[PDB]
């Protein structure tokens, strides 16, 4: 019993970033390396209040820099990019091992025309720290009142009255 | 003996006896109540220790 309350079609009207998947593979490295304040704000978020009805704001601001990312590798590096993009698509398991030249041209062209250089081995996968403004959940599960502990038992303890007090037995 | 030593003597026992008497009656009464209520030392059950919970983060966020 209760409300099952949805935030309204309004809010999640987002621009809606259209890539396939290879595109998106083929700039993962640089993606995740000059993208990684708005993804790590939102989950962050998402691991914390642990309602995606809320942290909806954060899922905005990721698509708008994911657009803004995508934005400028179109307007600097399109043409190495659209190759890599497309050789990574070939492949079925979408492997970066067949296509090491095309990424060569890709950093290459990120490196002198956006400043970019790609994550070394395993440093895309470090724990970062955010800098989040929004305050620390009081109650994430929202759970209810503990039951009250039982009476904790304490006290000297003397010799039982009268023995065993276990029929004729008397000691 | 004198008739001091047996009156002195039941004193004693009966004392005793009755003291025995009402502390069962206190028994019977006491473990009526911890087993229908459970709120004492004696008659808990076994339940599952919270420290066997896992809070790291989990894959799924939302878990």
């Amino acid at each position: 019993p209760g409300i099952v309350e949805l935030p309204t079609l309004e809010d999640l009207k987002v621009q809606e970033v259209k890539v396939s998947s290879s595109v998106l593979k083929a700039a993962a490295h640089h993606y995740g390396a000059q993208c990684d304040k708005p993804n790590k704000e939102f989950m962050l978020c998402r691991w914390e209040e642990k309602d995606p009805r809320r942290c909806l704001e954060e899922g905005k601001l990721v698509n708008q820099c994911a657009l803004d990312f995508f934005r400028q590798i179109k307007r600097h590096c399109a043409e190495p990019f659209t190759e890599y993009w497309t050789c990574i698509d070939y492949s079925g398991l979408q492997l970066f091992r067949h296509c090491r030249k095309q990424q060569a041209k890709f950093d290459e062209c990120v490196l002198d025309k956006l400043g970019w250089v790609r994550p070394d081995l395993g440093e895309l996968s470090k724990v970062t720290k955010v800098k989040t403004d929004r305050p620390l959940p009081e109650n994430p599960y929202h759970s209810r009142a503990r039951p009250e502990p039982n009476p904790e038992a304490e006290g000297d303890l003397k010799p039982a009255k009268h023995g065993s007090r276990l029929f004729f037995w008397t000691m | 003996d004198g008739p001091e030593k047996n009156y002195e003597k039941t004193m004693a026992i009966l004392q005793i006896e009755a003291e025995k008497a009402e502390l069962r009656l206190k028994e019977l009464e006491v473990r009526r109540l911890m087993r229908a209520r459970g709120d004492g030392p004696w008659y808990q059950y076994p339940t599952i220790d919270k420290a066997l919970i896992d809070h790291s983060p989990k894959t799924t966020p939302d878990n």
